[PDB]
């Protein structure tokens, strides 16, 4: 049930599925803290997808 | 809302032309409350019962689950019904359920 | 444009204006029956039209009436209208000048019907729940 | 009249029914299928349409 | 011009709950060997009109007791919601394609009975507030039965577009695949619109006039007009519902003189309920249902539910 | 964020502060609960109608029941102090 | 340019014959996402489809006509409602074409 | 008789008989025969979207 | 003996006895029909997204 | 009877074992939500005209507090798309869950509801209350430590500590003190939750202990008020003369096993620099202890005189004995020279 | 909106 992608029925696309797959590869070993930073701009993309 | 419009409003002429048409004389007595005849004891009060919300909740407590029965009929189209079908019949078997612990714990 | 939805979502407001004061319970209900079918009509700008009828029916063709209920129940003589206290009616008057300070200023079918087949989990919590609410209603009055 | 007889017509009743709404569905849902290839069909075009009339739009608005 | 057809929507059906008052006097008469009103038409059929100018003529009271302002929405509210149920009804073509207006006829019905609290709370009277209550009792002690049973009786048309309904009964009806549902859709709305054996709300003798008492002419008009409307509506729906008919798109108007033949012979059909049963009384009018209709209207629930998967005959 | 939400969310805050101002017998502020509880609904499901976010199409409806669901339970502790009184917070 | 019902009364075809540029089209959207990328094969499935209709006009149509405004007659757009003139149609071209 | 019951409810009849006509032929009045159209999801609505446009 | 109670209750309260009846087989009977596979195989069949290429 | 009953407290147990699981939000809402409902009935067991307001307090707090919660899910899902626990991103929304969460634990200034909800029920659904209670909302504060705003935190953890002093010392029945006790350590514990979950959870476990060890003690002599306490010295001298030591152990007197909390947070902040903050605490929690010392006078260091009917209840022997106490008082006491099995919690 | 945070204003439509 989490996460805008991660398989729904009949394959409907998250409306922000893009910048939301980008933001969570970005997102793996570098775990929560460094993360913050790093991924900062994609996840400012999503912001402005999301709003 | 356009149709809710025009319903409304047309109720409400009726009322109008309801109360603006009679034009005769309200008094008092007359327009006090009726109560076969003799006039009341007292003011409406407290009918007290602990036997309206005995069930009543029970009223809303199924009708929450019949609020989670309605997606249903498109529910049954889905590609793996096995996975669905045991939930399908589950909460029917809990709404009997809660009845049923109703039903003899008087 | 219209801005219907933005003036719903204004009588919804007052609606709760009129509704959070609080001038016998039964008042108060005809406030969330306002705001109900407000609520209804807001969603269902979006289409999201299945649950704005959810809410219509299962809410306020449910819970309000038992609450009509409930004042049978409390009551008490001389029940308050909105204009009875100068409380009451200076709360209500109190969400309006903010309220007006701030105005001066199909995916569903196959998204819900994902409830059983693909979400079997809180099918079976809320069944649960549901279940020992009722186990609960009766330990309480019995 | 007998008690059996209640059940047996009333069940026979609910057989049959089940028997022809079993038939008529199932083709209904053939007609549909087919409806589904109808629109599967007509698509991609439309994707091309209204792809250009976006760009063409965008394009004119940020004129 | 959408507006004229809703004008057209409108004004014949307040036509029919009056000739249908009378109908009611006249069958229900007939039933007691007397004949009904008769005088006054040269059949009859003047008396309705005459009938509501004598009311509308007549003074409406507003009583001291009573708070005014409830006093008065409530019989708005219930002509409102009476004549807003019909609008999404297929006939054959509904007024509006709701994608699920069926779950909005439930919404319309279920907010109608709200009135009938406020007509007897704000009413103040004694008979008001207690014939008030119990009604609330009953009213939704069948919605929930009401609401389930039709759920099953729809998980195989498809889908909660009325339209559609029509569409699955090109043949054989619906009610000969599951007619006890229908039983328990015709009784269930033999007491949901507040009739015969379930007669409490009006209360009669058992409360004289119950909870309407108190509203004297206009008003009591309206509530009167709105039962009606609530009876033939139901029973068009019932109609639509449980009974498909040959529909040829290229004259809709034969389907229309096939269904209010059929949604007619449902409506006499209370009436000849009316003229035959006794009342309940409150606490067996619930306990038939708690006790006795719902369990079967749950098995008779699995069951279809269970149906299109083994059958596999999935709408 | 979008004017609506700001509307919305501050029929939250009404739907609290209400509840919270709390003044004579208690069902007004269960009426004031159930309130806040249809906020909630509601700026919920317009959320999830607007990123087609579809999965949690389920969710508004689950929430709703278990609030309705403890509002269910809310009135039954009152008929118990309305029981021994005839209800008053006071 | 042609209307939507019209469009599909025969669109069961236009599937069956115009397909290449099609397929490769749509292929080549779900790929590179960019519309403009691939644009070009946008138009070649317009030009494609118009010698589509040319090829229908010039035999099938009368037919063809007599296929579609009975279509077109019904709101939902429903196959079943006509089926018969389908035998007209679907055999002046399994024939004449 | 009971005969006599039908003036009554044939009147009846003839006022539910009207709407059921009248929305029929109004529809078919205002769209030139073409019999309405339902728009029940968004693609069906496309078609009316792409229509409209064309003539 | 405990078939006897069935002729007992069926004496008494023939409703609810319907009602489990049909209640359960409604229950035990679906896993029994073949048709069940295909009914699962039909849902695959029928494609609202788009087939890519 | 029991079946049902036990299958609320299952239920209530499955009704946090829920928020410990899940990593979704709305299945912890949910895990609360599901645990009010069955947390409820239980404190209306044997039922009174008091009992009845007690469970209206806790009930309505509650409901007011879960609301909140949800609301500030809400937000924090409209300005970041997410379900999953982590990071909040939105402070506006963050303080909310915060205060949601300090309701639900009762620390100040909310803590109002639980000194009287505790009057209200026998000592049996209140250690309930005291201890089960208490794991669920700190079970989803040592997942949302990471983002905090720690000044937010202190401060409620703070004031909980002097509120949970201050309203110590002013009674007399028990089971009102038990709550300002209670009420005391969450300060304890919710105060260094921002700068090292572990001793958070080592501080927890004292106390459940702790308060596990009194309450069975409570129950064993079924004494209440003060003065009815005071008894106790003669019948069953053992227990009053075990009251003594589990309340030291509260009290924190180092080499019992109370101060083990408190010297573990002294550390961690110290590292922090933060200095200050624990020694304005650390006295306080002083203040804490005189009450369970003058507690300790009326009952087992003094005798105050027994009443006469007493006599004929020394023939009888308590019985119903609770299995699990005499461990849950060792453990409560003796076991400080085992702080460092703490990293075991890692 | 200045209050508690930013309303972006504008009619619904535009999102």
């Amino acid at each position: 049930m989490t996460i805008q992608s991660a398989e729904q029925p009949h394959k409907i696309p998250g409306r922000c599925h893009a910048f939301e797959k980008e933001w969570i590869e970005c997102a793996h070993g570098i775990g929560g803290i460094r993360a913050e930073k790093e991924c900062k701009i994609e996840f400012d993309d999503f912001v402005e997808c999301l709003l | 809302m356009l149709t809710l419009l025009t319903n409304v409003t047309l109720a409400s002429l009726l009322v109008l032309i309801a109360f603006w048409l009679p034009q005769l004389n309200a008094y008092s007595e007359k327009t006090s409350p009726y109560e076969c005849g003799f006039d009341p004891m007292g003011s409406a009060r407290l009918p007290f019962s602990m036997k309206f919300f005995l069930v009543a909740i029970t009223f809303l407590l199924f009708d929450l689950e019949i609020a989670l029965l309605l997606p249903l009929p498109w529910a049954s189209q889905t590609n793996n019904l096995k996975t669905m079908l045991t939930m399908a019949l589950f909460l029917l078997i809990l709404l009997a359920a809660s009845l049923a612990y109703e039903w003899t714990q008087k | 444009t219209m801005y219907i939805a933005f003036i719903l979502s204004t009588i919804f407001v007052i609606g709760f204006v009129g509704f959070s004061s609080k001038p016998s319970p039964i008042y108060g209900g005809l406030g969330l029956i306002v705001s109900g079918g407000v609520g209804c009509g807001i969603v269902l700008n979006f289409g999201g039209s299945f649950l704005g009828l959810m809410v219509f029916l299962i809410y306020l063709g449910g819970m309000l009436v038992v609450f009509g209920y409930t004042t049978a129940m409390a009551t008490e003589m001389y029940p308050e209208v909105w204009v009875s206290n100068k409380t009451v009616f200076g709360a209500f008057v109190s969400g309006l000048m903010m309220e007006f300070c701030m105005v001066y200023y199909s995916e569903e079918a196959m998204g819900i019907a994902a409830l059983y087949s693909y979400g079997t989990w809180l099918v079976i919590v809320t069944g649960w729940s549901l279940l020992i609410g009722v186990v609960v209603i009766m330990e309480i009055t019995r | 009249l007998s008690g059996y007889s209640m059940f047996a017509v009333g069940i026979g009743t609910l057989l049959f029914g089940y028997w022809s709404m079993m038939k008529w569905n199932r083709e209904r849902r053939r007609l549909q299928i087919e409806d589904f290839e109808a629109r599967i069909a007509l698509m991609p075009l439309f994707q091309a349409e209204k792809d250009r009339r976006v760009l063409q739009m965008l394009r004119e608005n940020l004129e | 011009m959408f507006m004229i057809n809703i004008l057209s929507l409108i004004i014949p059906i307040l036509l029919a709950v009056a000739f249908l008052t009378l109908v009611e006097r006249k069958v229900l008469g007939y039933m007691q060997l007397r004949k009904g009103p008769n005088v006054v038409g040269p059949y009859g059929l003047l008396q309705p009109i005459a009938d509501a100018l004598k009311l509308f003529t007549k003074e409406p009271l507003r009583p001291a007791t009573s708070s005014i302002s409830m006093f008065i929405i409530a019989p708005i509210l219930a002509l409102s919601l009476a004549l807003t149920m019909w609008v999404p009804l297929p006939m054959p073509y509904p007024l509006i394609n709701m994608n699920l207006g069926v779950l909005f006829m439930l919404a319309m019905s279920s907010l109608a009975v709200y009135s009938i609290l406020w007509s007897g709370w704000a009413s103040n009277s004694k008979y008001a507030l207690i014939g008030a209550l119990r009604a609330v009792a009953q009213t939704i002690s069948y919605e929930v039965t009401l609401a389930i049973i039709l759920l099953s009786v729809l998980l195989m048309n498809g889908s909660y577009t009325l339209s559609t309904l029509i569409t699955t009964q090109e043949h054989i009806w619906m009610i000969f695949t599951s007619w006890p549902l229908a039983m328990m859709w015709f009784i269930s709305t033999l007491a949901e619109t507040n009739r015969a054996p379930f007669d409490l709300t009006e209360g009669e003798s058992e409360l004289v006039s119950g909870f309407n008492v108190e509203y004297a002419a206009g008003p009591f008009a309206m509530f009167f007009m709105a039962e009606y409307a609530n009876i033939i509506m139901m029973n068009a729906f019932t109609a639509i519902l449980f009974l498909g008919a040959s529909h040829d798109p290229h004259t809709p108007e034969l389907y229309t003189i096939n269904f209010v033949l059929k949604t007619l012979a449902l409506t006499i059909t209370f009436l000849w309920i009316r003229a035959s049963y006794p009342r309940f009384r409150y606490d067996q009018l619930m306990h038939l249902l708690w006790k006795s209709f719902l369990p079967l209207t749950l098995a008779l629930c699995m069951w279809h539910i269970s149906l299109p998967i083994m059958t596999a005959s999935i709408p | 964020m979008p004017l609506v939400y700001m509307n919305i969310i501050m029929a939250f805050a009404i739907a609290l502060a209400g509840l919270l101002m709390y003044r004579s017998h208690l069902m007004s502020s269960l009426l004031c609960l159930e309130g806040m509880m249809l906020s909630l609904f509601i700026m919920s499901t317009l959320i999830i109608l607007n990123t087609h976010f579809t999965l949690a199409n389920m969710m508004p409806i689950i929430l709703l029941v278990f609030a309705a669901c403890e509002a269910a339970l809310g009135l039954s502790l009152l008929v118990m102090v309305s029981n021994t009184y005839g209800t008053d917070y006071v | 340019k042609v209307s939507s019902s019209v469009l599909k009364a025969a669109a069961h075809h236009y599937g069956a014959q115009c397909d290449k540029p099609n397929k490769e089209f749509m292929l080549c959207r779900w790929e590179e996402k960019d519309p403009r990328r691939c644009l070009e094969e946008g138009k070649l499935v317009n030009q494609c489809a118009l010698d589509f209709f040319r090829q229908i006009k010039r035999h099938c149509a009368e037919p063809f006509t007599e296929y579609w405004t009975c279509i077109d007659y019904s709101g939902l757009q429903l196959f079943r409602h006509c089926r018969k003139q389908q035998a007209k149609f679907d055999e002046c071209v399994l024939d004449k074409l | 008789m009971w005969f006599e019951i039908l003036p009554g409810i044939a009147v009846m009849a003839a006022c539910l008989f009207i709407p059921g006509m009248a929305t029929a032929h109004i529809h078919k009045f205002t769209n030139g025969g073409k019999e309405k159209r339902v728009a029940h999801f968004s693609y069906q609505w496309n078609l009316m979207e792409r229509d409209r446009r064309i003539s | 003996r405990i078939a006897s109670f069935l002729k007992n209750a069926w004496a008494k309260e023939p409703v609810l006895v319907a009602s489990f009846a049909i209640g359960g087989l409604a229950i035990i009977l679906p896993s029994l029909s073949p048709y069940t596979n295909y009914a699962i195989r039909i849902n695959r069949a029928t494609p609202y997204n788009y087939p890519v290429p | 009877n029991p079946i049902i009953y036990t299958t609320l407290i299952m239920t209530v147990m499955s009704g946090t074992m829920l928020v410990m699981i899940s990593s979704h939000w709305l299945l912890i809402w949910i895990g609360f939500e599901m645990n009010l409902l069955a947390m409820i009935p239980v404190l209306m067991k044997n039922f009174n005209p008091r009992a009845t307001e007690a469970a209206t307090k806790y009930f309505l707090t509650q409901a007011t507090a879960s609301m909140m919660l949800m609301m500030a899910i809400i937000i924090n899902l409209l300005y970041s798309g997410q379900w999953t626990i982590t990071k909040m991103f939105n402070p506006v929304a963050m303080t909310m869950m915060t205060m949601a969460l300090a309701m639900k634990l009762g620390l100040s200034p909310f803590h109002f509801w639980v000194p009287e909800v505790t009057q209200g029920i026998s000592l049996q659904a209140g250690l309930l209350l005291l201890t089960w209670q208490k794991l669920a909302p700190l079970s989803v504060l040592c997942q949302i430590s990471q983002s905090i705003n720690p000044n937010l935190m202190l401060t409620m953890a703070m004031l909980s500590i002097l509120i949970g002093g201050w309203g110590g010392l002013n009674q007399t029945q028990l089971r009102k003190i038990m709550a300002y006790s209670s009420i005391a350590h969450m300060g304890w514990m919710t105060a260094v939750l921002p700068y090292n979950t572990t001793m958070t959870i080592l501080n927890l476990l004292i106390y459940i202990t702790m308060t596990l060890a009194m309450f069975m003690l409570l129950i064993h002599s079924s004494a209440t008020t003060t003065l009815s306490l005071s008894h106790t010295w003669n019948k069953m001298p053992v227990i009053t003369s075990l009251m003594m030591v589990t309340l030291l152990s509260m009290g924190g007197l180092p080499p019992l096993s109370g101060f083990m909390p408190k010297w573990m947070i002294i550390q961690e902040m110290t590292k922090n620099e933060s200095i200050i903050m624990p020694t304005l605490m650390a006295m306080t929690a002083l203040l804490n202890l005189y009450f369970y010392m003058r507690l300790a006078y009326s009952s087992s260091l003094t005798m105050f005189p027994s009443t006469n009917n007493m006599k004929m209840k020394w023939q009888f022997e308590h019985t119903k004995q609770m299995k699990l106490l005499p461990t849950m008082i060792v453990l409560s006491t003796l076991v400080l020279p085992m702080t460092p099995a703490l990293s075991s919690l890692n | 909106v200045e209050i508690i945070f930013k309303f972006n204003g504008l009619g619904d439509w535009v999102i």
